[PDB]
């Protein structure tokens, strides 16, 4: 249809670029931090780039902040144990804190001892 | 149709904008009250929808 | 209309230039206050035209 | 060339009939209740003003597209009142023998099934001339004297009924029911009202819009006149 | 096709409100300088100038005829662009099916733009593979790595412009001789008299010569109340 | 066949050259037809009678002159100079002489290819055959290994179920002794405790 | 046995050792691993075997580790995970020993339905 | 090798939090009054005069693109005429190091393959 | 224009302010005191404690605490 | 059910005694995040991220012929991240049959 809207358009060119008075190129934000830290550890990983074509992609230390640094650089056989465990005491202890020093009397030995005589009375 | 240049240089020379710097977990713990309470279009938008 | 059973109209008739009619950049201060006010109750013809059309039956019912 | 859509960026409407939505709930008068129905209509007529407007594309699907979406419509009414039958039909073991007036076989049955048959036969006519490419003034205010007798029977038929909602939930289902349909026929003289002649004629999908929505609540009522009077 | 809507009004004929009311410059624009308003009654004045002249079609040539008519004469270059053209039109509300594609004979992709995207379903019966998608890009010969069908991108493309009807008349046919008043106004005399007007084009288009309003009737005829 | 008959398009006439069917509102004039055909007289009589164009006798000449030059085309050119072309004769002339557009592949640029990899071409149709036959060989191999495996998962959950199906053998044989010889099964033993 | 009775086209490795080869890896460091089994540093190519030539189809495999530490390498040189170890060095045993394949099979399951049995009896 | 530090220089540390000064110190909220910018703001970012308050869709700065005869500019191929022949040169993207940065060497190798597809 | 071609192009091209996405982590923080916040509040309004001791609805030892 | 082309035994007969299966890689390469310059504005930042589409991406086989990325589904074969307007130009989906028409031949 003759004065549609167009099924493929040029891209315009880009809007001049900016220098600073020194000269200097103008820089814009970029979100791609270089986080501060030792670890420089760097995984490569064969992808799946289609059907008939991979990709070795790779993971920097310096992209990532200093605690998965930390965490990446260990064996996964050795760090994975240690934080099932930790995750799993934290929890525990996270949940004993509103109950320190609680003590209900149903479960003093008295009361225990109770129970003994309605089971062997009702034969439980 | 419209003739600009190949590129511009600006008046001033402050570089303002670049990479962002290296963060920590609990940064945004006082960056983000400090954009509310110092960054000009962030409180006089609060005060805007509170007041209305 | 100019879909299948009619077509354009002629240069000579067109009194709403796309040009002037968009183009809508400082478009309340060309207009005022009570002129804004004017293009609101214009832009509700057709709800207009459904009301007139709608309420003499439910009157009758009333 | 162009491209097979002409997509659509932006809408407002949405918000606004969203908005309108809850201002039923946040209501604390039913004045503004009313009021705010009257802004529903309007903004939903605007939306009806796109669809009119998106004929300047010339898609040949466009038409296609519509006509299922009402088929899907039709379906949605169709079961709504198959649970107020389900719910009618659970309790009839609890039915006949309570010392309650069921509705009388002879009088109500009879008018409202010739009425209601008058009614497709006029909206059968407008069919017919919309084939023809032709018009009837008359037909139009056929339909509205045939409206304002349905609703004139059935305000007595309410006011005059001895039995209660709130007396068995035969009562409430009979009630129940037969207000669904009010409500399906006082939804047809919404649609009604704008019938005119559109020169564009059988790309218009109103014309066969109307016509399945008639025809769909006087067969509804067939099923209703089985189940409660006869 | 059978993607498109009912044909319009327009698509046959256009209103004479429509006409430009300068016919003078417009039978002596270029080809290249008339839009699309003004080549089609350009086309219809000088078109139907000669058909309306009997004593004269059958010393006319088939070449001068359809100059006349503005019709184009087809040769290998533009019936090359025409036929990729309703192909392209076709493929947009169409299956694509043919043969299957070799170094020697490409599946041809026709593409305005510099990609487009295919997919490769194999061969027929048992060679007929699962959808396999890639981007068809202009200046590589593509080979499926499943089935080894090649394709190939075609590009509607001629001069910082793709290929349209009105540009391959524009590129390919040549205006000839200008046209002459004088038959206007011969032909018009012919066909219309004493209040009778069976060449109504020619008399509208005369009176825009002459002016505007000057022959009987069409005071009344160009005066409107909306 | 489409639309039950009815044109899209038709041309209608009116015998008052001043006549608008949107302005008046008349009830004397009658419209025609593009053929001339009053509306009155139905389509089922109207298109029974046989419409033939009438050119002037001038265009003869010209009719004549397209006959000769295209012999095909002559039936059609004399039916219309003697007066017997109908519409549908016209329409048949009109269809016949449409031809589809041509396209010549030895037109299309090529993607570029140096004239050395030109001359591989049958060495990489040979390495995609051989894929070909090791992929669907290949197949075969799988389908027997894997397939086969899964026997392993079934004789392995057999053996683990019938675990449990031993465990519930004893199960059934101990609830068997349980009123007959347990001592923990115990009559004449509870006793109600009565209202709080 | 795809090698030896479906498909003549491939290259078939020699058997270096019918176990797996323990090796100290380190992260960020490549490593190539003989695909031939005629090498002498092995699980390595020593630059004299069939893979280091590029002879018969044989090219060495590489590989890389994610993380520091002790890995099995495989020694049969027809292992599924090659260069890694799976088990397919004593499953490609079985083939070349079946007799001796049942009584390790036997073994094995003789154990396991021991302790399933007693601890679930 | 150490694969990052091919490119170490290309990635300069950053100075301010988030990539902006504090908006006192330069007021990134302002559109820009560079020529040609008057789409973007000072960062950089759109303007919201150019995407919301005079949005082109609302019918602010109508601008019909196509020309009186249905055309668009549109940027032809590469074209070279070779042996006799009209040759396209296919626009091939540029190194991966360039886009990505990892030098592209020591490439593992993966061989072309068939779909793995279950037989018999 | 190039810079239209994306969706969300100032966060793809990693532009975006960040106040964007302290106000939806800020939205999700919201949410969340809708379960906090009433609990709280009706534990006062029909005890008259924001929460209850630990077993403090049965019988404690005397040095229970 | 598919289970590849079907070849015959001509098909399988080279015609060197040297020939094997050619050794190309088709890992396209070393890649990670998109790493983008500060310099550049957002309209150059668009540029650098479509010029790293892998999508676009093939390998070259040494008849000239490219084998380039493909996917089972067209949801692999938009730009990354997807832009607004997608297919453009409808993707075609070619379809292969014996039928001809003389039209198409020349003699
Ligand atoms: C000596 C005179 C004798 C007269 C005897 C009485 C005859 C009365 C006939 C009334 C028929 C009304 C039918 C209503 C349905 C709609 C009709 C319709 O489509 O009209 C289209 C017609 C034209 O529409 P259009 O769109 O321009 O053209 C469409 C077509 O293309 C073209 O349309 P069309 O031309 O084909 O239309 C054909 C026809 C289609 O309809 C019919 O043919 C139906 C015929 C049904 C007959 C009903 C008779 C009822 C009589 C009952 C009497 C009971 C007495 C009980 C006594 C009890 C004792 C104890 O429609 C009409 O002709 C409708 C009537 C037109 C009159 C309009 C002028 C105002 C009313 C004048 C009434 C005069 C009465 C005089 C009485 C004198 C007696 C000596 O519409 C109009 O003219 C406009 C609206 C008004 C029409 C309705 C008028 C109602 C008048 C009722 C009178 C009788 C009252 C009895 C009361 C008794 C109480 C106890
Ligand atoms: C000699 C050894 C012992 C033999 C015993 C024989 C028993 C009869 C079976 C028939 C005879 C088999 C003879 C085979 C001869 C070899 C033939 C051959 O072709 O060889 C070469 C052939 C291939 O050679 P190749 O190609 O060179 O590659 C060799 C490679 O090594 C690659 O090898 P692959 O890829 O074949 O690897 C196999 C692997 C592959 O497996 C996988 O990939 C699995 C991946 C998913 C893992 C999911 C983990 C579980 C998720 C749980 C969800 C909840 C999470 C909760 C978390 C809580 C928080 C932490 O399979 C397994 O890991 C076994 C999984 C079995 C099911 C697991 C679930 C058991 C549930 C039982 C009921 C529970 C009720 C509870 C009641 C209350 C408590 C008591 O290799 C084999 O055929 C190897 C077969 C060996 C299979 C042994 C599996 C033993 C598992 C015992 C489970 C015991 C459960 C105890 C509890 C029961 C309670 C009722
Ligand atoms: C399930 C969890 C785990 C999930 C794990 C798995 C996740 C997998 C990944 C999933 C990814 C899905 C796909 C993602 C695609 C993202 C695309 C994108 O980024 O689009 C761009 C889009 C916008 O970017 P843009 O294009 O630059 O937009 C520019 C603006 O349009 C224009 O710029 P502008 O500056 O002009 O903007 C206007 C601005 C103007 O801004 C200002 O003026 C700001 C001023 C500062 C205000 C700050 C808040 C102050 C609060 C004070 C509170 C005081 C409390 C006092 C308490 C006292 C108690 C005694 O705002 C407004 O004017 C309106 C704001 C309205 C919205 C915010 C509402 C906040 C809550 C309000 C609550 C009210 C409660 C009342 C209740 C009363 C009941 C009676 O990004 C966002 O919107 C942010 C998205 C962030 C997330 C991205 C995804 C990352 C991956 C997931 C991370 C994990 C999230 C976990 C959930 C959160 C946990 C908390
Ligand atoms: C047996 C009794 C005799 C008496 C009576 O009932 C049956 O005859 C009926 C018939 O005459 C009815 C009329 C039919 C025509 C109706 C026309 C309607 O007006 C039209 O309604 C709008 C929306 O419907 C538009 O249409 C617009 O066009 C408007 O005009 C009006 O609102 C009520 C109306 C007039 C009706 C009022 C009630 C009546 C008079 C009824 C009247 C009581
Ligand atoms: C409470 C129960 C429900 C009632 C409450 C309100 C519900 C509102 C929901 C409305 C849903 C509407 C869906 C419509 C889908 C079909 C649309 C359609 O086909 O319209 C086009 C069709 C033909 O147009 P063409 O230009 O010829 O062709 C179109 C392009 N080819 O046009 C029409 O259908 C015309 C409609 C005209 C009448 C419109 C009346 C609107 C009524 C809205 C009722 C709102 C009442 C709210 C009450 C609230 C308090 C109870
Ligand atoms: C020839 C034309 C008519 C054809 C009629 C076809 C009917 C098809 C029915 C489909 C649903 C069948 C459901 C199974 C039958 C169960 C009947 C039954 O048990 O009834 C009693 C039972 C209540 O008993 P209790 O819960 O135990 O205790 C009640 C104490 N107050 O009732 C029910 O649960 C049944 C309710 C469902 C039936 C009614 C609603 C569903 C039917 C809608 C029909 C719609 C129109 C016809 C559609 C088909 C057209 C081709
Ligand atoms: C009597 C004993 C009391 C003990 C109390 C113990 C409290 C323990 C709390 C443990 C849970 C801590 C949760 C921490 C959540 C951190 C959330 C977070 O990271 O938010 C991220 C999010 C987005 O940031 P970036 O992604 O970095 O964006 C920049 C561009 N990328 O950050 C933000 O939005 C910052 C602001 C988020 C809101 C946080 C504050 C909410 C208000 C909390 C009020 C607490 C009141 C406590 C009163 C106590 C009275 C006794
Ligand atoms: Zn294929
Ligand atoms: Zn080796
Ligand atoms: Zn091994």
């Amino acid at each position: 249809r003759i004065g549609g809207p167009p099924v493929f358009m040029q891209f315009p060119p880009p809007p001049p670029k900016e220098y600073l008075a020194d000269g200097t190129p103008k820089t814009y934000p970029l979100h791609q931090p270089v986080f501060d830290h030792g670890y420089t550890w760097e995984h490569w990983y064969m992808t799946n780039a289609g059907v008939f074509h991979t990709v070795y992609y790779g993971e920097f230390a310096k992209d990532f902040p200093w605690r998965w640094g930390f965490v990446a650089e260990k064996p996964f056989w050795v760090g994975a144990p240690i934080l099932v465990l930790g995750v799993l005491c934290l929890g525990h202890i996270i949940q004993t804190m509103g109950q320190i020093g609680v003590r209900p009397k149903r479960y003093t030995p008295e009361w225990v001892e109770a129970t003994k005589e309605r089971e062997r009375a009702e034969n439980t | 149709g419209r003739e600009l240049p190949e590129y511009v240089v600006l008046p001033h020379n402050q570089q303002r904008y670049g990479r962002d710097k290296s963060y920590s977990y609990f940064t945004c713990l006082w960056h983000f009250p400090k954009m509310v309470f110092t960054e000009k279009w962030c409180y006089t938008n609060i005060m805007w929808f509170v007041f209305w | 209309w100019p879909l299948w059973c009619g077509g354009g109209v002629p240069d000579k008739f067109i009194k709403i230039d796309p040009d002037v009619h968009f183009n809508l950049q400082g478009y309340r201060e060309r207009i005022g206050w009570y002129g804004f006010f004017t293009a609101f109750l214009q832009a509700n013809y057709h709800a207009f035209v459904y009301f007139v059309r709608f309420i003499p039956i439910n009157i009758a019912i009333f | 060339f162009e491209l097979n859509i002409n997509i659509i960026n932006y809408n407002y409407l949405g918000i606004i009939i969203t908005v309108i939505i809850s201002i039923y709930i946040y209501n604390n008068s039913n004045i503004i209740s009313v009021y705010n129905s009257n802004l529903l209509l309007i903004n939903i007529n605007i939306w009806m003003k796109y669809n009119i407007l998106d004929m300047l594309n010339l898609n040949v699907l466009d038409y296609k597209i519509l006509l299922w979406i009402v088929v899907i419509i039709i379906s949605n009414e169709i079961l709504l009142f198959v649970s107020f039958y389900w719910i009618y039909y659970h309790n009839y073991i609890n039915y006949y023998h309570v010392n309650i007036l069921i509705l009388n076989s002879y009088n109500i049955v009879y008018n409202n099934i010739i009425l209601l048959t008058l009614l497709s036969t006029i909206v059968n006519i407008k069919f017919y001339n919309y084939i023809l490419s032709y018009y009837k003034y008359i037909l139009s205010y056929l339909i509205y004297y045939n409206n304002y007798m349905f609703n004139n029977k059935i305000i007595l038929e309410y006011k005059n009924n001895s039995n209660y909602t709130n007396d068995s939930v035969y009562m409430t289902s009979y009630f129940y029911i037969i207000l669904l349909h009010y409500i399906h026929i006082y939804d047809s003289i919404i649609l009604i009202v704008v019938y005119n002649y559109v020169n564009y004629k059988n790309i218009n999908n109103y014309y066969i819009n109307i016509n399945i929505y008639y025809h769909l609540i006087e067969v509804l009522y067939i099923v209703i006149s089985i189940l409660l009077y006869l | 096709y059978r993607h498109w809507h009912r044909m319009s009004e327009d698509d046959w004929a256009l209103p004479l409100d429509s006409m430009p009311e300068d016919v003078k410059t417009l039978m002596a624009t270029p080809q290249t300088e008339r839009g699309f308003v003004e080549d089609y009654w350009y086309n219809r004045i000088r078109g139907e100038a000669t058909l309306l002249d009997p004593e004269a079609l059958p010393s006319k040539s088939y070449i001068a005829l359809a100059r006349d008519m503005g019709l184009q004469i087809v040769d290998e270059p533009s019936s090359h662009m025409m036929g990729l053209i309703e192909l392209y039109e076709y493929l947009r509300g169409a299956s694509f099916v043919g043969p299957f594609g070799t170094i020697e004979n490409p599946v041809l992709v026709p593409a305005v733009g510099q990609e487009r995207v295919v997919a490769c379903t194999g061969g027929v019966g048992d060679e007929e593979h699962f959808t396999l998608w890639f981007r068809c890009r202009e200046g590589f010969m593509y080979r499926c790595g499943e089935c080894d069908q090649i394709f190939m991108l075609v590009r509607l493309y001629y001069e910082d412009r793709y290929w349209t009807q009105t540009l391959v008349r524009d590129t390919f046919m040549s205006d000839g001789d200008m046209f002459d008043l004088k038959t206007l106004e011969r032909v018009h005399k012919m066909w219309n008299k004493d209040e009778m007007v069976r060449w109504e084009v020619g008399y509208w288009a005369q009176d825009y010569v002459l002016g505007k309003g000057v022959l009987p009737g069409m005071v009344e005829e160009h005066t409107r109340v909306n | 066949a489409y639309n039950g008959g009815y044109p899209f398009h038709y041309v209608v006439q009116y015998d008052d050259p001043n006549y608008d069917c949107e302005a008046d509102f008349e009830f004397e004039e009658i419209p025609r037809d593009e053929f001339g055909v009053p509306a009155h007289i139905p389509p089922e009589l109207s298109t029974q009678i046989r419409h033939t164009y009438y050119v002037p006798p001038q265009y003869y000449p010209f009719l004549k002159k397209l006959g000769e030059d295209t012999p095909e085309l002559k039936p059609y050119t004399d039916k219309l100079i003697m007066g017997d072309m109908t519409y549908d004769d016209y329409e048949e002339m009109f269809y016949k002489f449409a031809k589809p557009l041509k396209i010549y592949r030895s037109r299309l640029p090529l993607p570029y290819r140096t004239d050395e990899e030109i001359s591989q071409e049958k060495y990489v149709n040979w390495c995609g055959r051989w894929y070909s036959y090791r992929q669907r060989l290949q197949g075969d191999y799988y389908s027997r290994h894997y397939f086969r495996d899964w026997l392993i998962g079934v004789m392995l959950g057999m053996y683990l179920g019938n675990l449990c199906v031993q465990q519930h053998r004893q199960y059934r044989v101990d609830m068997k002794l349980f009123y007959l010889e347990a001592p923990e099964h115990k009559i004449n033993w509870v006793k109600p405790r009565g209202d709080l | 046995t795809w090698t030896e009775i479906w498909w003549e086209h491939d290259p078939t490795p020699k058997v270096a050792q019918y176990r797996p080869y323990v090796c100290t890896v380190e992260s960020g460091k490549v490593y190539w691993w003989c695909a031939c089994g005629e090498s002498k540093t092995q699980p390595w190519v020593d630059g004299h075997c069939k893979c280091s030539k590029r002879e018969g189809g044989f090219r060495p495999r590489r590989w890389e580790p994610e993380h520091d530490g002790v890995r099995l390498f495989c020694g049969c040189k027809s292992c599924f995970s090659s260069p890694t170890w799976n088990g397919g060095c004593f499953t490609k045993w079985m083939q070349s020993n079946p007799a001796g394949g049942m009584l390790y099979c036997f073994a094995a399951a003789f154990g396991f339905g021991t302790l399933t049995v007693y601890r679930k009896f | 090798k150490s694969y990052y530090d091919d490119f170490k220089d290309r990635l300069k540390p950053g100075k301010y939090t988030q990539g902006r000064c504090p908006q006192s110190e330069g007021d990134y909220r302002q559109e820009s009054k560079t020529i040609g910018r008057e789409h973007l703001n000072d960062d950089g970012t759109r303007s919201k005069r150019y995407t919301v308050k005079e949005a082109d869709a609302l019918g602010y700065h109508y601008h019909p693109p196509i020309d009186k005869k249905g055309q668009v500019y549109v940027k032809g191929p590469n074209t070279v005429i070779e042996r006799g022949q009209t040759w396209i040169k296919g626009y091939e993207l540029p190194s991966m190091e360039y886009t990505y940065g990892p030098k592209q060497e020591d490439i593992p190798f993966y061989p072309r393959v068939k779909l793995n597809v279950w037989g018999n | 224009n190039l810079e239209d071609h994306f969706d969300l192009a100032e966060y793809m091209m990693k532009m975006h302010n960040p106040m964007s996405e302290y106000l939806y982590w800020i939205a999700g923080f919201v949410s969340g005191l809708h379960g906090i916040l009433p609990l709280l509040h009706s534990n006062y309004y029909f005890s008259g404690m924001f929460l209850p001791r630990d077993n403090d609805n049965t019988q404690l030892c005397d040095d229970s605490w | 059910i598919y289970e590849g082309q079907t070849v015959q035994e001509s098909e399988l007969i080279p015609q060197e005694d040297d020939w094997v299966i050619e050794e190309t890689n088709f890992c396209l390469g070393r890649n990670c995040y998109v790493r983008f310059r500060e310099e550049d504005d957002l309209a150059r930042r668009a540029l650098h991220q479509m010029d790293s589409q892998l999508n676009k991406m093939h390998t070259r086989l040494r008849d000239g012929t490219v084998i380039p990325y493909m996917s089972f589904h067209p949801d692999e074969m938009v730009d990354r991240p997807a832009p607004i307007h997608t297919f453009s130009e409808k993707p075609l989906l070619k379809w292969t049959w014996d039928e001809t028409y003389e039209e198409a031949y020349d003699d």
